């Protein structure tokens, strides 16, 4: 039902837990990832990452990065 | 006047040449051409192709006499914008130190540019002067010089003669036949290369001959299609019909804006291929 | 003759106009580009030279 | 004579129809990459739009030769003159 | 006469049918890229929509000439007169 | 007269058949990018939906002319009156 | 009646055919992107399936008109009645 | 009758043959995106396989109408009755 | 009945020819996607090869019906009996 | 049997020519992906080659029966004995 | 003479129509890659533009021969006179 | 006889013409992927060149059979003796 | 005989026209991938240019046989003397 | 009569086209031509100030 998501920075952890759906802004287009997706490495745009937990909403502004 | 009658006269060129009995007389029909040899001239075509050629050198005579080497005047500013654009177009293509290519590029581009610029004038206006001067209402006459396949062929065949000449001059007959038979496919042993020599000859000779032919016919095709499409839109009014003449106004108004692409591209393609083709005749491309 | 009569006149004319222009018309105008560019380059050098 | 006149109508239809078919597919291929390039580099749009018109003059070459010859065969006829 | 009249019906079907085929495929190629650009950059859509209509004018240029000639042949007829 | 009537049935088959072929392939190309965009941007789907219908009006334009002319030939044949 | 009836069989084959060809290729293009969306983002699949059926209505619209006319030319005949 | 009969054999070949062509290319396009997506989501393969069959029914819908009508024309030919 | 015979050879040539054309292009598309996945994830090859054979059954289904009908028309021609 | 023997030459040309067109395109699509995979990682080339030959057997299957019956029409013509 | 003259109009329409179709699609493919290459690496442009025009010399080479022989057939028919 | 000999010229044009069409498009697809693979790893190009020649043999295999049969029909026509 | 020379003109138009269509599309695909490789790696251009010609000779191989056979049929028809 | 009306159809189209062209299509070209002359003059003045 969920995948283990970890949001991190060079200084400290930002989030860690279990999520159903992850929406992130990739450099060539956005991604909507769910459990069992084959390996993906991508460069992230500066913007909001939206997480889904068993069907509440959170928003965080990030200055760029990578999604693995 | 009928639509077919309007079109039928305008499609024929003025020819003077060798009749079976001597070097004097004008040709009156297409059928008459089968007895005739190589020796004739299109009198309308030579006058018009030479006229704008003199005008290009005349604009340089006018411009060189008044060059400031400082602040440009109102008229020469417009000429500098055209020269700066042409110089930029040559610089964005040629990086070498050959002295023949640059004056050739300027001459070819500006001559084709002026010959193409006159395509906006009515087809029926220019023929009437030649007819009245000759005293013949049946005189065949075409003004537009770049819409004759011989004009584009004269430019591509002469450039091709320089390309082939420089290739044979530096590599010799034995080396030239070697390039034409041992490339692009090659072998370490003779028995395999002998099966490839006819294939190599079939590839290199055909591709070599296709350069002057494609340049002349592509440039002629684009220019002929340019004049022919404008002439056909003009036939709506030429038909004498009320509805077709009334309808033509909307189509003509929308259509008129198009000619600047033909002027820019057709002059540019000859330049772009000429710089490259003359550069590849002094080195091994295989 | 319908189409073939123009093949000889244009070949001679093109080769003549290119060589004639290359020797008596083109060279006098292109020299001005080396000059105009140098008028600005000398002005830019003068600014660095005065400060130095 | 009716067979020459009848076949000229089909000659005109093929000559304009294949030209229209190739032109519509050709600009779909060229224009599709123009919209993608515009989306990748918004600042390059005016340079790409000029380059699209330069390519359009080569793409639309033989099609206009065909349209011209086809329209010529409707208001004039070089085949009927051969009996 | 019947042949000239029968063959001109097929000439009209070729002119409109091949034009319809090309324009439908051409707009599928152009349109697919426009929606891709809209999903990639939603804030650029007002500009990209105008770039699409600039291409749409070139894509249909020869097709509308073909449809115009076809309607001329279907109602009036330049061949029947040639006999 | 059988040749004019018989060739009209084929003209109708070509008008509707080439239009059906073109629109089925055209919407496969257009709609494929709509779904690709919707999977990547599910919250932008109402915008992408309106933009898809705008292109659908251009894609199907000449095919709507072809099917209209085809129906006209089946119920009010204009060629049978020209002989 | 020999010519008109024989050419009507060809017209019916060209109306069901071409339409079948375009619809089979069109669903291959549309369906491939639906599976791409369902493998990139497995959670939007229920909505993506509804959006696929909205496009499927546009894709088969002209093919169904051609199939309707083909059945009409088979169990009735608008041409045989014209003599 | 011989002409009607001969043309009904060609109708049957077009009617089945154009369907064979469209269905083979359609499944080449659909099935290839299923193999790319199955490799993208080995865990979703049981769902992706069912979704492929949802499109497969739409892809073959008109092809099977063509094959059905063609089998009817070869064994119970309606054109032989001048209808 | 001299017109029916020989003309059925064109019917069998279209039935086998259009089937061969579609099946050869369809397996090029399906096969290309199989090798693309196999070269990136050799671990999935045993599963993907089985998925390829499921599609192969649907891809060739209508082509095999066409081939069967073409052989039937070659050795037990049903049209000849209709005179 | 003038017509039957002349239409058989056209049947053979379609069987071999239309099959040759399909395999040349099919192997361009399949072979290009085999080179792409060999370029992705050279250590898997022995494995990818065997998978390419398995697919090549499916791609060429209907074309090899097409040339088989084409040679059966040039020698031992089966239609000239149905008169 | 009539069949030679009428079939020559069709031969001319095919020589040029197929060349128009091929070069419009061919330049759509060559031109589309020029716009993407120029958007991905904008500093390469002057090199890319001259390389495109060199390849354009190969793309229509065999096509210009087809147009040149079609113009020859139109104004100085070689077949007429061969009985 | 004239019709069997005239239809043989068309058979020869289809055999060489369809082979020419398939082979030219096929090597366009295989060769474009040979340049993309050579750019990816310039050190393996000698291997990719020989690997492409073994698939070039498969691509042309049926096309060389087609031109062989066409030259045979041109110089030792087998059909004019079946009469 | 007028039927054999008139069909020879059609045979020539198919030989040169299908070769023109195939080479224009084939070079649109090879030259599009050479410009993509040149844009990605300008240092590789000298080696890629040589490899584009290795495959350019393979696109034209069969189409050159077609134009050679077509010119032979236009200036030295081998079918008229077959009776 | 209808023959004279054909010249009227050409004339009304040409006049509105020339008016639309010189009044709305052409002005940006006049601006681009004169603005270049201004940038050249401003550049030469800056070079002359540095020289003095």
């Amino acid at each position: 039902i969920t995948v283990h998501c970890d949001i991190v920075s060079a200084e400290a952890e930002i989030f860690s837990g279990l999520v159903e759906m992850v929406i992130a802004h990739g450099a060539l287009g956005d991604l909507g990832i769910a459990p069992g997706h084959a390996p993906l490495i991508t460069d992230l745009k500066p913007g909001p990452i939206r997480l889904v937990k068993q069907g509440e909403q959170e928003v965080y502004y990030i200055s760029g990065g990578f999604l693995e | 006047e009928t639509a077919s009658g309007y079109i039928q006269h305008h499609l024929q060129n003025l020819t003077f040449g060798r009749l079976p009995n001597g070097d004097w007389g004008f040709a009156h029909t297409a059928e008459q051409a089968k007895e005739m040899g190589f020796w004739a001239f299109h009198v309308d075509t030579l006058g018009w192709s030479v006229l704008l050629g003199v005008v290009f050198l005349f604009i340089f005579r006018l411009a060189a006499k008044k060059a400031t080497s400082g602040q440009p005047g109102g008229l020469q500013n417009f000429v500098e914008v055209m020269v700066e654009f042409v110089d930029t177009s040559v610089k964005d293509t040629f990086h070498g130190r050959n002295p023949l290519i640059a004056p050739l590029a300027l001459t070819v581009f500006v001559w084709i540019f002026l010959l193409n610029l006159i395509d906006l004038v009515p087809v029926d206006y220019l023929p009437m002067l030649a007819a009245k001067i000759t005293g013949d209402e049946h005189l065949f006459f075409r003004a537009v010089a770049t819409t004759d396949p011989n004009a584009t062929l004269g430019l591509s065949i002469s450039v091709f003669a320089l390309i082939v000449f420089y290739s044979i001059k530096v590599k010799g007959i034995g080396g030239f036949l070697g390039e034409l038979t041992l490339h692009p496919f090659s072998s370490k042993n003779i028995v395999v290369q002998i099966l490839l020599i006819p294939v190599n000859f079939l590839l290199e000779f055909v591709t070599l001959i296709a350069k002057p032919v494609s340049l002349a016919l592509r440039l002629f095709g684009n220019m002929y299609a340019g004049e022919l499409i404008f002439i056909l839109i003009a036939v709506m009014f030429g038909s004498g019909m009320f509805l077709l003449s009334a309808l033509g106004v909307a189509l003509n108004w929308a259509w008129a804006v198009f000619h600047i692409l033909i002027i820019t591209l057709q002059a540019f393609i000859f330049m772009m291929l000429t710089i490259v083709y003359l550069s590849m005749a002094h080195e091994d491309n295989h | 003759m319908n189409i073939n009569a123009t093949l000889i006149g244009q070949s001679v004319a093109f080769f003549i106009f290119v060589l004639f222009c290359m020797k008596f018309v083109w060279p006098p105008v292109i020299a001005a580009l080396q000059e105009r560019q140098k008028k600005i380059a000398d002005g830019l050098d003068a600014a660095n030279r005065a400060a130095r | 004579m009716e067979t020459v006149v009848g076949l000229t109508a089909i000659a005109v239809a093929l000559l304009i129809g294949l030209g229209a078919l190739g032109t519509a597919i050709g600009f779909g291929l060229l224009g599709g990459k123009f919209l993608e390039g515009a989306a990748r580099q918004p600042e390059m749009v005016p340079m790409l739009q000029v380059k699209m018109f330069i390519v359009a003059g080569l793409l639309d070459a033989v099609t206009m030769i065909g349209v011209g010859i086809a329209l010529f065969f409707t208001f004039a006829n070089p085949f009927v003159g051969q009996i």
